[PDB]
């Protein structure tokens, strides 16, 4: 949380400003992994937060990543496959029809009624703001009111 | 503590609070549709394969006929409907409404011969043969209108629809057929050009009867996909007639009614309840079932509705008998395109290709998944070798839709079988329907259910028994609309995302208010939901246009002009929005605009600069829309979108327009060319001009020597 | 099981030390998805429409407006109150405030879990309500098969977090509806 | 030609990627 | 010029500089 007069900034900025403000979260460079998933390259999440953290808060406007080419596999862009004419595909034996993936079945949770308890809870701060509308003459829009 | 959403059932009935039952909030489900479209066939021809299969001897294709085949004997859906005994529910239909059939034959008949060409503009995205893709009504029907004078019909120039629908049949006659066709040549740049092409009776034939297909988007309510279909220009002007006259038909119907929009489906409702219970005999037992039909029309035969369109037009010109002929003709031997084929991949190599349908069974099914392997080897007998799938049983979504109501409520007017004790009447509309069945005792009442039930079994018609259930009469649903006790809670229509329509400022503040408004009177929004509405509104109004107050923080290329204009304009309350300026709408105010409801309070240069009568901002050709309805005003804030033998119609009509300021508002009247007139009134205006100054000498010279080179001196 | 968090650091939210974790997750959309997310202010209006007909109803049953009397309750009405869920297997009772937010957050919910599986769940399960609706009003209801429909219903609770806490829900509510029409 | 590239295995060759990548990547060896 | 590591699954490789030998 960043207190602010009201002033609307651009989301960069705000990050930014956000970032600055909490200079030991913004400056943490050493990870301490607790649990990562299955596959997730710890390496490639953990410098593509590092390099999310470095375009905020660098003095430039854009907020394009600055690798650009550690991110294409890091986010696993470049783990994709190639394209070729159906005629190998057909000549191809060994190219099949990968089997539908069926989902899991999972049973009860005992995060979601968790969820369900907390976010239904009134809280000290409120993001909902909405316009004005004209002033009430009839009943009916006093009552709507 | 636990919190149970449920549980707030238990002091509320349902249907009072049904409404957040419906997920409406988040994002409707969204899709290749190779693979559905052939469930869809063999499911179709799944319900058919008891019938009669033949070969089609226009087409080479294999036809399946369920229609007065064997009866059935399980609770699997059938398309087995006998004709008999679809002739005997219309007789019952025409004799309870006397001269029903023939009024509707006849005002078909009549707007048909005034309807033209032009009215096939009207629609979604059509199949066009000339290049086998979907495109626009227009781009479709102008590109066949074209194509068609290659070929010598001409009937398009003439007019009216009934020409133009006589060349559609000529053209499937002609041994050959000449096109022009999207051809992309490597110059590297891909530049597409038109090429005379030419295809052979049978493959236009094939195109003229195939039915381009897809996996419908945003379908809620399913967890699983369809396939929907769109036809060609061929078949668009039949469909339309028979449409025309099914619809006059079911108007009159008092159980399908004229099709209900906005609140009259609440009046119906209430309507039947109280007419049935009225109805209902001393000490008797009033039962309604909740019906609902799913993949209801793959088992409705075109043959069956070929026959309601001959017994409809009874006693009709045997012309207009052949022309509503048409389109059940064109839809028994329709042949269904699918998708665009399926995908695989060798993860070994990191490769992946799609297989393009034409070539399904170029690869051994063992390449395939189980599922995909199944379908395949159950669709190869209804395969064609150029990448379709001939579908002549069946029907699918969207086509007949009053044609199937018209069966539907033909199914209901029976009200008994063997005189039995009990009675059965109901609604339809649009593969939804409900029954009641008034009887002396529920053992009665579920006979009757019995017997409705298997007399459906018999038209085609089938519902599904795990959709559908009973309880009392007083307390039901019919799209998706809850009568309980009176008490009707139609809660099941999305409210349209109330932001800008996104065609300019004026109109989209219009539209939006207007849309609030009509919300409020017809689908009974309440008063503060629809102010909630209208703030919605104005915030998404506001972040779309960069147009918020002049006393807010927020900052912009705009908003700077528009701060300035907060403090150098003294009236603050007459502002536009769209200027800084405050929202002033209510309940009350929603149906004057804000140009004339700060009309007072505008500062007197403000409104002058922003109703200045001679401003840039607006275009005579930008106001084609400004009808199509709401009410506005011309200003600073109607300026129109960059643009991102088309251009030839574009630029003619454009000069048409412009030398004729009324051809835009009402249609020109004149039995010559319109190149003469053009030019007369070119004279005319040049004439005026030069006596009242406005052009010398050698521009009026000028004008009368191009005026030779046309030809018109 | 699908996230990758890390231990980037603490804070003092109050005087305080609370460790702050770094969840990491990569994730696919589509504009369409984009947009509808966008929409997810009709929540809003959904949570309303239905309060709104709440209040009507009561508007109804007596002259005055009920707005005041439903809240908080007035000289000749106590305040509305809605069962909203249990502890210990007996069910508690909350303001009308608190059913709004618990039907605002259901709402929320449906957005955010929202997709082929929410839909026919809801869809298919609707036909149940309907069907213990009447059950609850001795309005008598025959059903043709039930196996199907509980068949179709059960199809769609695959791994959906919102369609399996609402089966889980759905019974509870169910159990207690039973013990309502004993007595 | 496109399908020679595919018929001589031409076209089943390895990409060549950062080394940064790689050293972060546990799987290469 | 170093050695050469390899991925068959992901079908990449890279080569790894003398000076990386042991990173
Ligand atoms: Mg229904």
């Amino acid at each position: 949380a960043n207190m602010t007069e009201g002033k609307s900034k651009k989301p960069k900025t705000l990050a930014k400003e956000c970032l600055e403000k909490y200079s030991t979260l913004r400056d943490q460079t050493d990870p301490i992994l607790i649990m990562k998933s299955e596959k997730a390259n710890e390496n490639f999440l953990w410098k593509l937060w590092r390099d999310c953290v470095n375009t905020i808060s660098n003095e430039e406007m854009s907020n394009e990543l600055q690798k650009t080419n550690y991110a294409k596999w890091a986010t696993g862009d470049g783990l994709t496959y190639q394209k070729i004419m159906k005629e190998v595909a057909i000549d191809d034996e060994t190219m099949c029809q990968e089997e539908p993936k069926i989902p899991n079945k999972c049973r009860v949770a005992a995060w979601v009624q968790t969820e369900m308890n907390l976010l239904s809870t009134l809280t000290s701060k409120r993001a909902l703001d909405l316009p004005e509308i004209g002033p009430d003459v009839a009943p009916v829009e006093h009552v709507g009111s | 503590m636990n919190i149970n959403p449920y549980f707030l059932f238990i002091d509320v009935p349902i249907q009072a609070a049904i409404s957040t039952t419906f997920p409406y909030t988040g994002v409707p489900p969204y899709s290749t549709g190779t693979g559905y479209t052939i469930d869809t066939v063999i499911r179709t021809h799944e319900y058919s394969n008891k019938g009669k299969q033949y070969i089609s001897d226009v087409t080479g294709c294999t036809m399946v006929d369920p229609t007065n085949g064997p009866l059935p004997e399980d609770n699997e859906p059938s398309a087995y409907a006998q004709l008999d005994c679809v002739l005997e529910a219309l007789d019952r239909m025409d004799e309870e409404h006397p001269g029903l059939f023939q009024a509707a034959s006849q005002n078909a008949m009549e707007t048909l011969m005034v309807t033209t060409v032009d009215k096939l503009t009207q629609g979604r995205q059509t199949f066009d043969w000339t290049v086998c893709r979907n495109q626009p009504a227009a781009t479709a029907l102008n590109t066949t209108i074209t194509s068609f004078r290659l070929n010598d019909l001409n009937g398009a120039d003439k007019g009216g629809l009934i020409p133009f629908c006589q060349d559609i049949i000529d053209s499937l006659d002609r041994p050959e057929m000449t096109f022009f066709s999207v051809k992309n040549i490597k110059k590297i740049k891909r530049i597409p050009m038109k090429v005379k092409d030419k295809i052979t009776k049978v493959e236009y034939i094939k195109r003229a009867l195939s039915l381009n297909t897809m996996t419908k988007d945003a379908e809620r309510g399913k967890l699983k996909r369809r396939a929907i279909a769109t036809a060609g220009i061929q078949i668009r002007g039949f469909v339309l007639v028979v449409e025309n006259l099914a619809k006059n038909i079911c108007e009159n119907l008092e159980q399908s009614g004229l099709p209900v929009g906005g609140n009259e489906k609440k009046a119906k409702l209430s309507n039947a309840v109280a007419k049935m219970l009225s109805n209902c005999p001393p000490g008797g037992i009033s039962m309604t079932v909740t019906g609902d039909n799913t993949k209801w029309n793959e088992c409705l035969n075109p043959r069956i509705f070929l026959a309601m369109t001959e017994r409809i037009t009874r006693d009709s010109p045997i012309w207009f008998r052949d022309f509503c002929s048409i389109a059940p003709v064109l839809f028994s031997n329709k042949i269904a395109r699918l998708g665009k084929g399926f995908m695989i991949t060798s993860k070994t190599k990191r490769l992946k290709a799609q297989i393009p349908c034409p070539d399904l069974f170029s690869i051994p099914l063992e390449r395939y998944n189980e599922e995909t392997r199944a379908k395949l080897k159950k669709l190869k007998p209804f395969f064609n070798e150029e990448g379709t799938a001939s579908l002549s049983p069946g029907m699918m979504m969207g086509m007949f839709n009053m044609l199937s109501t018209v069966l539907g409520v033909a199914a209901l007017g029976i009200k008994n079988i063997g005189n039995k004790e009990y009675l059965w009447d109901g609604l339809q509309s649009s593969d939804d329907f409900a029954l009641f069945v008034n009887a002396k005792d529920e053992e009665t009442c579920m006979e009757g259910i019995n017997d409705f039930y298997r007399t459906c079994k018999l038209l085609g018609i089938n519902m599904s028994k795990k959709k559908s259930y009973c309880n009392e009469t007083g307390m039901f649903e019919f799209t998706s609309m809850f009568y309980r006790d009176g008490f009707v809670s139609n809660f099941a229509m999305e409210l349209p995302s109330f932001g800008v329509a996104g065609v300019n400022e004026s109109a989209d503040m219009a539209i939006g208010m207007t849309i609030i408004k009509n919300n409020m009177i017809n689908n009974g929004m309440g008063p503060a939901t629809a102010q909630t509405a209208i703030q919605l509104f104005i915030a998404d109004y506001r972040y779309t246009y960069k147009c918020h107050r002049g006393d807010s923080k927020v900052e912009g290329k705009r908003m700077k002009i528009i701060k300035e204009l907060w403090e150098n304009t003294k009236g603050r309350d007459g502002l536009l929005v769209a200027d800084g300026g405050p929202n002033i709408y209510n309940l009350r105010n929603l149906h004057i605009p804000e140009i004339v409801l700060k009309y007072n309070l505008m500062d007197p240069e403000y409104k002058g600069r922003l109703l200045h009568p001679q401003n840039p901002f607006v275009g005579h050709l930008s106001i084609e829309g400004i009808k199509e309805d709401y009410d506005a005003v011309s200003g600073t804030h109607s300026w129109r979108t960059k643009r991102n033998e088309e251009q030839c119609y574009a630029k003619c009509c454009n000069l048409f327009e412009a030398c004729f300021n009324s051809a835009s508002y009402r249609k020109p009247v004149g039995q010559h060319s319109m190149l003469e007139a053009m030019a007369h009134r070119l004279r005319m205006d040049a004439r005026l001009d030069y006596e009242s100054g406005r052009m010398s000498k050698d521009d009026f010279e000028k004008a009368m020597a191009h005026l030779g080179e046309i030809g018109y001196i | 099981p699908k996230y990758t968090v890390f231990r980037i650091g603490s804070l003092f939210v109050s005087g305080r030390e609370k460790s702050v974790y770094l969840y990491c997750r990569v994730n696919g959309t589509n504009k369409i998805q984009m947009k509808w997310g966008m929409e997810a202010r009709r929540c809003l209006l959904q949570s309303m429409q239905q309060m709104e007909a709440i209040v009507e109803q009561e508007s109804s049953i007596q002259g005055y407006d009920m707005t005041k009397a439903c809240f908080k309750g007035d000289r000749v009405n106590s305040p509305k109150t809605f069962s909203i869920g249990t502890q210990e297997g007996k069910l508690v009772k909350g303001s009308f405030g608190k059913a709004l937010r618990v039907i605002f957050t259901k709402c929320l919910m449906h957005y955010v879990f929202g997709n082929a599986q929410l839909e026919g769940f809801s869809a298919e399960s609707r036909r149940l309500l309907l069907l213990i609706q009447a059950l609850k009003d001795r309005k008598g209801p025959w059903v043709f098969d039930l196996e199907g429909m509980y068949s179709g219903i059960e199809e769609c609770i695959s791994n959906n977090p919102w369609v399996i806490q609402s089966a889980y829900w759905f019974n509870e509510w169910l159990g207690f509806e039973k013990e309502g029409s004993k007595v």
